[PDB]
């Protein structure tokens, strides 16, 4: 048995978030429990809700319940959770999983999608420029950077001198400030000697909001 | 959570570690126990169900039992591959639910310390041009996986304006984190040094930056 | 194994 979810990426708080699992090489109705888990960001696995293929019996966390509605459909082969009046609490990822209700040795997950509940609006970022001081560039390596400012949703890519250079590149996990927004920096150790014979330039991609910089980092 | 299961559990490699969850006569005392290996954030793979029996594929150094209202995961000859969180699972009657434990994080012991190498940017002319100013502090290659970080602006603590990550795992199984100071021009300007204090293992590499 | 109880 293979599930596969699908769902919004982002939402807005107080929306109902609606999510479905395509169920293949087993039948919805037959001897499973399907259900739904989700795991906050950095946080524990939540059983959410099981809809058993058989019967339609239904079951719910005690602290969800009230919220949730778990469904199946035969013709489509899947199953299906909505969540109301989400907040940012409700951010996660969301799995669907399912077991044969008898043969508990197997045991099936789908690879989970993000949901993420935000009031921001997409926005691209601003990207600076991060230069050495002149003392560092008196040591052997220098360290030149990106800073990546106020975006959002995630996810941004960074890249320098269109791929081709790698060697002493470190992307950090972006920052989640209390505006809504992210930033992320991206830092590149290179020769000191280097630094006036080549260019560098971090490339910072942000499909969400359809934009894509190539800063050149200066001085 | 009604099952309770420690938080973190670390031994050394090759050592025997238990992991065990307590719980009710309605959940662990009459249902099946499941135990599950995760890397967080992506889907947990079932190590042991109905309590004791090991899926066809999980390596015999898996094995798990309960008796009463508690369950236990042994894990034989601990490898550094096995660092992961391992989550209890079963239905409670009573709740007519399904109920995970809060996760055990297990660390392998032994694994040499390593000071963080700390980076730390003033603003760019470009931000500044816009009134705004943000000190960047990159700290990576430490090992354990904490760090605290500290602001100073000429000696005094900053605690307003500052963000910093959680810490998170490289590629080489270090660590890295970073922490932001985001100001004004003026603020920026206000002062003559700025300093990013970065404690680890009980010693510190601070950092400073001079407008 | 995962959601599957043993007593309803």
């Amino acid at each position: 048995v293979q599930l596969q979810e699908s769902g919004p990426a982002v939402m807005k708080p107080s929306e109902t978030l609606s999510l479905t699992c395509a169920v293949s090489g087993g039948s919805i109705s037959g001897d499973y429990g399907w259900s739904w888990i989700r795991q906050a960001p950095g946080k524990g696995l939540e059983w959410i809700a099981i809809i058993f293929g058989s019967s339609g019996s239904t079951y719910y966390s005690p602290s969800l319940k009230s919220r949730v509605t778990i469904s199946k459909d035969t013709s489509k082969n899947q199953f299906s959770l909505k969540l109301n009046s989400v907040t940012a609490a409700d951010t996660a990822v969301y799995f669907c999983a399912g077991s044969p209700v008898r043969q508990r040795e197997q045991d099936y997950w789908g690879q989970g999608v993000l949901v993420t509940v935000s009031s921001a609006s997409t926005k691209g970022p601003s990207v600076f420029p991060l230069a050495p001081s002149s003392r560092s560039t008196s040591e052997s390596t220098a360290a030149l950077g990106c800073l990546v400012k106020d975006y959002f949703p995630e996810p941004v890519t960074v890249s320098w001198n269109s791929g081709s250079l790698t060697s002493g590149v470190h992307t950090f996990p972006a920052v989640l400030q209390s505006s809504g927004l992210y930033s992320l920096s991206s830092v590149v150790t290179v020769p000191s000697s280097s630094l006036g014979t080549q260019t560098y330039v971090c490339n910072v991609n942000h499909k969400p909001s359809n934009t894509k910089v190539d800063k050149r980092v200066e001085i | 959570s009604v099952l309770t299961q420690p938080p973190s559990v670390s031994a050394a490699p090759g050592q025997k570690v238990t992991i065990s969850c307590s719980g009710s006569s309605s959940n662990i005392g009459i249902n099946y126990v499941a135990w599950y290996q995760q890397v967080p954030g992506t889907a947990p793979k079932l190590l042991i169900y109905d309590s004791n029996k090991r899926p066809s594929g999980v390596s015999d150094r898996f094995s798990g039992s309960k008796s009463g209202i508690s369950a236990s995961l042994a894990i034989t000859g601990l490898q550094t591959g096995d660092e992961a969180d391992y989550y209890c699972g079963v239905w409670d009657t009573s709740l007519t639910a399904y109920i995970f434990g809060a996760g055990t994080r297990l660390t392998v012991l032994g694994q040499p310390k390593a000071a963080p190498s700390v980076t730390l940017f003033p603003p760019s002319s470009e931000e500044l041009q816009a009134n705004k100013a943000t000190l960047v502090c990159l700290i990576s290659d430490f090992y354990p996986g904490a760090v605290e970080v500290a602001w100073k602006a000429d000696g005094s603590a900053v605690n307003a304006g500052v963000e910093t990550t959680k810490p998170s795992k490289q590629s080489n199984n270090k660590y890295a984190a970073s922490s932001y100071l985001s100001l004004t021009s003026d603020q920026w300007k206000s002062h003559k040094s700025y300093s990013c204090q970065v404690t680890h293992e009980g010693s510190t590499v601070e950092k400073t930056v001079a407008p | 194994a995962v959601g599957i109880g043993a007593v309803f």
